[PDB]
RNA sequence: AUAAUAGUAAAGAUGAAAUAAUAAUAAUAAUUAUAAGACUAAUAUAUGUGAAAAUAUUAAUUAAAUAUUAACUGACAUUGAGGGAUUAAAACUAGAGUAGCGAAACGGAUUCGAUACCCGUGUAGUUCUAGUAGUAAACUAUGAAUACAAUUAUUUAUAAUAUAUAUAUAAAUAAUAAAUGAAAAUGAAAGUAUUCCACCUGAAGAGUACGUUAGCAAUAAUGAAACUCAAAACAAUAGACG
């Protein structure tokens, strides 16, 4: 279902904006010496 | 080497067949109503370069690479043949690979970006490999025989 | 070569089959005016001998003026016309 | 110089293009409309349209497609309506 | 045998030709073979034809190309009608010079070339019907068409005024021309001369 | 193999139309033969005023004397006279096709293979007639 | 060495009919005998000259001139009106005296007119002057990419 | 007098008939109204401008094969002849 | 864009309008003239050519790719886990370039609001060069191979004929028969069969978390569970709706 697909479309929109957050997180002190 | 040419074309031939000309030229003479004159030499002089340019024209030099396969392949084919004529032979099968591989490799030495002929000789080398694989299951012999022949 | 047969269709009609009629002959008559009013001015001395003819397309009506039969040709002639395998 | 001034300007006399229709005077008309024909049958005027707004390479080529296609029926359908002319002439 | 049966059939006794029913081109010789019906099978609907030919065809004579076809009908055009233009030719009793009939009349392994009067005419070149042929009447295209055949009108001298008699109908007006002669190139084309008697 | 050039050379000379086309046709040859190859046939094409003003070293070539060389070469050769024609400021628009010889021994120049023609032995023969 | 010497030949009527204004131009080339005058030119020079007189416009006029201003510009009845301006200047400019040619341009929805006004009445004096009409719209062979689609 | 579109002008060679002299067949022949085309290779004519000026919309424009008509094989070499003039200094 | 030139007051854009470095510094239009980039009309059907990406301005070189005979080879194959190779658009790292386009940005519109659609500038990028990366509705949403089955019309390849004809072959494309199918429809495959590989086993949670590998990075691959429902999905039909 395309609707459905589109779904994906939306959640993998929200996990993008989660990712941005989330690469403030990363590449911090967290991944480095830690 | 120098004076090799295209399509069979032995110099030797030519000179042979080239030379044919000379006794025909003169001997139509011989017979009929007409006397001979300038026909002493007959333009040594334009009949060396006539020949001259038939072996520029002809001359792998100044052909083509292709041409120059063409004359490959029988070479080897008549290096690794069982008998006059057979072509289709393992080691002549793979041998006639082997000449090719090599050009594709060094054209791809140059068009080192060029993939798709890249997937050819692979393809090609893959290929050989199975013939080759062949017959190292069939005549056992002829295998290691040819391999070292060919140089793996 | 010429060559286009086609895929069966619910039917071979025409759309609008445009028989052709003249348009409105007033709109003709009126244009003129406006083709002989841009320059020379309104009711153009010359155009005397123009809106004579503009007077009477209105009077009773100001719009002077207020088919085909290919159809079922077409409905007729395609279940015959189509080169349809058998069946 | 000289030697080309009686060159009747052979150049420009049968220079130019197809973008030009001579006048015969007299009728103006026609003469213009002669352009609107080769204007309209080397297409100049829709494509300056289309060379506007360029769609994706992808899209222009589907579009292409739709078009030709359509060209393709109606001359598929110009063929069977003749054929029903044809036979509704002969009683058919 | 079924083959020796279509070997004889009357179907097969016609040629095959797809020649287009139209032939815009200039029409020298005729193009197919007219199907002749007997008025009985006329109002029986019957030709002999792949399909009965339409009602609507009220002629007893027809040219057809495809006994019948993808379009499930047959291709015929009921307009053929030769068989007036050929008789006019005996209704207007002119030889052809048929260059030289070595030996046999028309002379000539395959005379494809320079068939011959092309069944357009099988009489004598010689015979006294000439008395002056029979002057046949004619349409003056500017030539005329005598009996469905032009022919260059030409007269003792030129005669403007009987052109503009006729105005615009010089082809519609009529003229008794006594025909000079006619001729049939190889490319079986005829040509003829005209009296205009005016 | 084959090649063929039809170059398009400028003029300049009021007078003599095919000066330089012919200084340059000399050179092409000089060089097409003191290396391995074979000139074939040389068509001279005269004049033929340019469809466009071709603008060559801003002298805009309303004109050209067109010609064609029919010759034979190695790549490099012919490589390199591409190379040669660009950069010889009197040819205006060159241009090296190739006539692969493959099945006819021996190729005619395009123009006469237009023409009906074939060959040069066959073009030959077409004039030998005489003696 | 000679001074300018101008005798104006043909008379050009130029015009860019585009969607939203129209425009008109009256230009007018432009010659001398004396180019020639002059034996340090190779005789090729001249002909380029020739092949390409030089140009001046006399007139140029947009439909915003005629009054027009904003959307309406590009409508018809200022082309029809903004014509005859023009035509109506190139008589009392006069510049009817020899020949003139017509290259509308583009197509807006004024060039109808301008081909309308020339022929019917308004072009009626200059009509007369014209020799070929033509035509100059530029279209590209891919050159550069164009506005994406304004999804209007 | 009278105009041309009314009056056909069979030539004498032909078979005129009855209907023949109609208007009706006047607009039916309406209706229904080379050496490149005879099969020499298109391309070999890589130079000669004045040949392959023919089959050119006048615009530096070849044509669909709607009009040209020619051969797929034949249009395509005559295009390619074209494109090649085009490089070849001539057209 | 940039002067040259002559010409005058608007230009340009839009539904209609605003603005910007538009134009009284003389603009736009015109006509010449320099420079800089990207792109490649018709033809042109992506027919086709490529493994798939992709791919129609021209030529040169190199290389692959055709049919049919003929000689040979003598089952040497079918295709394939894993692996390797290639891999669109965007993105990235160097170096050059940079016309136009156009994320971002900023401004003008519209609107109740408009961080949009519309419009003006227009930067990352789009170009090349060397890379890197390895994902797309990378879709015919259809893995590869072989044997087979009823017709027609067009391409078209190609042999043949007594080339210009009507014939025999193939190949593709378009309509179908049968058959299959939830149907839509598939049609020499989605049919009849055989072989091999990949993959699926309710929906949410989830291609998420975590671990691990790879990457300059964005990320890519690998890929769980708890918790919660009797739901959830597709083709055909009526009907209401635009």
């Amino acid at each position: 279902d395309s609707v459905m697909r589109k779904r994906k479309k939306k959640m993998k929109k929200h996990k993008l904006r989660k990712r941005r957050k989330r690469e403030k997180a990363e590449r911090r002190k967290l991944s480095q010496g830690r | 080497e120098p004076l090799v040419l295209s399509k069979g074309y032995n110099i030797e031939e030519v000179d042979k067949f080239l030379a044919a000309i000379e006794s025909a030229k003169r001997e139509r003479a011989e017979l009929s109503g007409l006397n001979t004159e300038v026909v002493g030499i007959e333009d040594i002089e334009k009949l060396e370069d006539r020949r001259e340019a038939i072996l520029r024209i002809l001359s792998m030099r100044n052909s083509e690479n292709k041409n120059a396969i063409k004359m490959a392949v029988e070479l080897a084919r008549k290096e690794f043949e069982r008998f006059p004529g057979d072509t289709g032979s393992s080691e002549v099968q793979a041998a006639c690979m082997t000449v090719r591989i090599q050009n594709m490799a060094n054209h791809i030495k140059e068009h080192r970006k060029d993939f798709a002929n890249t997937r050819n000789l692979r393809i090609l080398v893959q290929q050989r490999q199975a013939i080759l694989r062949y017959l190292k299951r069939d005549n056992p012999e002829k295998y290691y025989w040819t391999i070292q022949k060919l140089g793996l | 070569p010429p060559v286009y047969r086609l895929p069966p269709l619910p039917r071979l009609k025409v759309k609008k089959p445009i028989i052709r009629q003249e348009a409105n002959k007033c709109l003709v008559l009126m244009s003129n005016l406006l083709q002989c009013w841009s320059s020379y001015g309104h009711m153009s001395p010359k155009c005397a001998g123009l809106v004579t003819e503009l007077k009477s397309c209105t009077s009773e009506s100001a719009l002077g003026k207020r088919k085909s039969n290919i159809n079922y040709h077409a409905a007729r002639l395609y279940d015959r016309i189509n080169g349809k395998p058998h069946d | 110089a000289e030697i080309a001034r009686s060159s009747v300007e052979n150049a420009q006399m049968r220079f130019n293009s197809g973008k030009s229709i001579i006048v015969n005077k007299n009728n103006p008309a026609e003469s213009f409309k002669r352009l609107n024909r080769i204007m309209f049958e080397n297409n100049i005027p829709g494509d300056k349209r289309s060379q506007r707004f360029y769609m994706k390479p992808g899209k222009v080529a589907e579009l292409k497609r739709s078009q030709r296609h359509r060209k393709e029926f109606m001359m598929g359908f110009k063929r069977l309506i003749e054929i029903v002319k044809d036979a509704k002439r002969k009683g058919y | 045998t079924l083959a020796e049966l279509l070997g004889r059939s009357r179907i097969a006794q016609v040629a095959n030709n797809h020649k287009p029913l139209t032939y815009t081109g200039k029409k020298f010789h005729p193009t197919h073979q007219i199907i002749e019906t007997k008025p009985s099978t006329l109002y029986r609907q019957e030709w002999g034809l792949k399909s009965a030919i339409p009602s609507k065809i009220k002629s007893r004579y027809l040219v057809y190309n495809d006994l019948d076809t993808l379009e499930r009908i047959t291709t015929f055009e009921p307009r053929g009608g030769t068989q007036w233009n050929r008789l006019r030719f005996q209704e207007m009793g002119v030889p052809i010079v048929s260059n030289i009939g070595r030996q046999n009349p028309f002379f000539k392994k395959f005379n494809t070339e320079i068939i011959g009067t092309g069944g357009l005419s099988y009489s004598l070149p010689g015979k006294l019907k000439v008395i002056q042929r029979t002057v046949v009447p004619g349409r003056i295209l500017n030539l005329a068409a005598i009996g469905g055949f032009v022919a260059d009108v030409v007269f003792f001298q030129s005669p403007p005024s009987s052109f503009n008699s006729m105005g615009d109908f010089i082809r519609m007006k009529t003229f008794l021309f006594e025909i000079l002669e006619a001729s049939m190139e190889k490319n079986g084309s005829v040509s003829m001369h005209a009296r205009l008697l005016e | 193999m084959l090649y063929e050039l039809i170059g398009l050379v400028r003029i300049t000379n009021s007078n003599a139309p095919k000066l330089e086309a012919k200084e340059l046709s000399s050179t092409i040859g000089k060089l097409i033969i003191q290396n391995r190859g074979v000139v074939r046939d040389i068509v001279p094409m005269g004049i033929r005023y340019l469809p466009k003003i071709m603008k060559k070293d801003q002298e805009k070539h309303f004109r050209a004397y067109h010609f064609l060389m029919l010759f034979d070469s190695s790549a490099a050769v012919q490589s390199e006279i591409l190379r040669t024609l660009k950069k010889d400021p009197r040819v205006i628009r060159s241009s090296i096709v190739k006539v692969d010889l493959d099945k006819q021994l021996d190729r005619a120049s395009s123009l006469h293979r237009s023409l009906g023609k074939k060959s040069i032995l066959e073009l030959v023969n077409e004039d030998y007639q005489s003696i | 060495v000679y001074k300018p010497k101008e005798e104006v030949v043909k008379y050009i009527l130029h015009g860019k009919f585009t969607k939203n204004n129209t425009h008109l131009t009256f230009s007018s080339v432009v010659e001398d005998k004396n180019f020639h005058k002059n034996k340090g030119l190779t005789y090729n020079d001249t002909m380029l000259y020739y092949l390409n007189l030089p140009q001046k416009v006399k007139i140029s006029l947009s439909t915003g001139c005629l009054g027009f201003r904003k959307a309406a510009r590009g409508e018809y009845e200022a082309a029809f009106q903004t014509s005859g301006r023009m035509f109506e200047l190139i008589k009392e400019k006069n510049m009817l005296n020899k020949d003139i040619e017509v290259v509308m341009d583009d197509f807006g929805k004024g060039r109808a007119a301008f081909i309308s006004a020339l022929v019917g009445k308004e072009g009626a004096s200059v009509v007369k002057k014209v020799v070929k009409i033509s035509d100059a719209t530029k279209l590209k062979f891919g050159g550069v990419r164009s506005p994406k689609m304004r999804r209007l | 007098k009278i105009d041309q579109s009314l009056s056909k002008k069979l030539p004498k060679g032909t078979i005129y008939d009855p209907f023949d002299f109609s208007m009706g067949r006047i607009h039916l022949d309406r209706k229904y109204q080379d050496i490149m085309k005879s099969g020499a290779n298109p391309l070999e004519f890589y130079a000669r401008p004045r040949i392959l000026s023919r089959y050119v919309t006048s615009t530096g424009r070849i044509q669909h094969r709607d009009i040209t008509g020619l051969s797929a094989k034949n249009q395509r070499r005559l295009s390619k002849a074209i494109r090649r003039c085009q490089a070849i200094g001539l057209m």
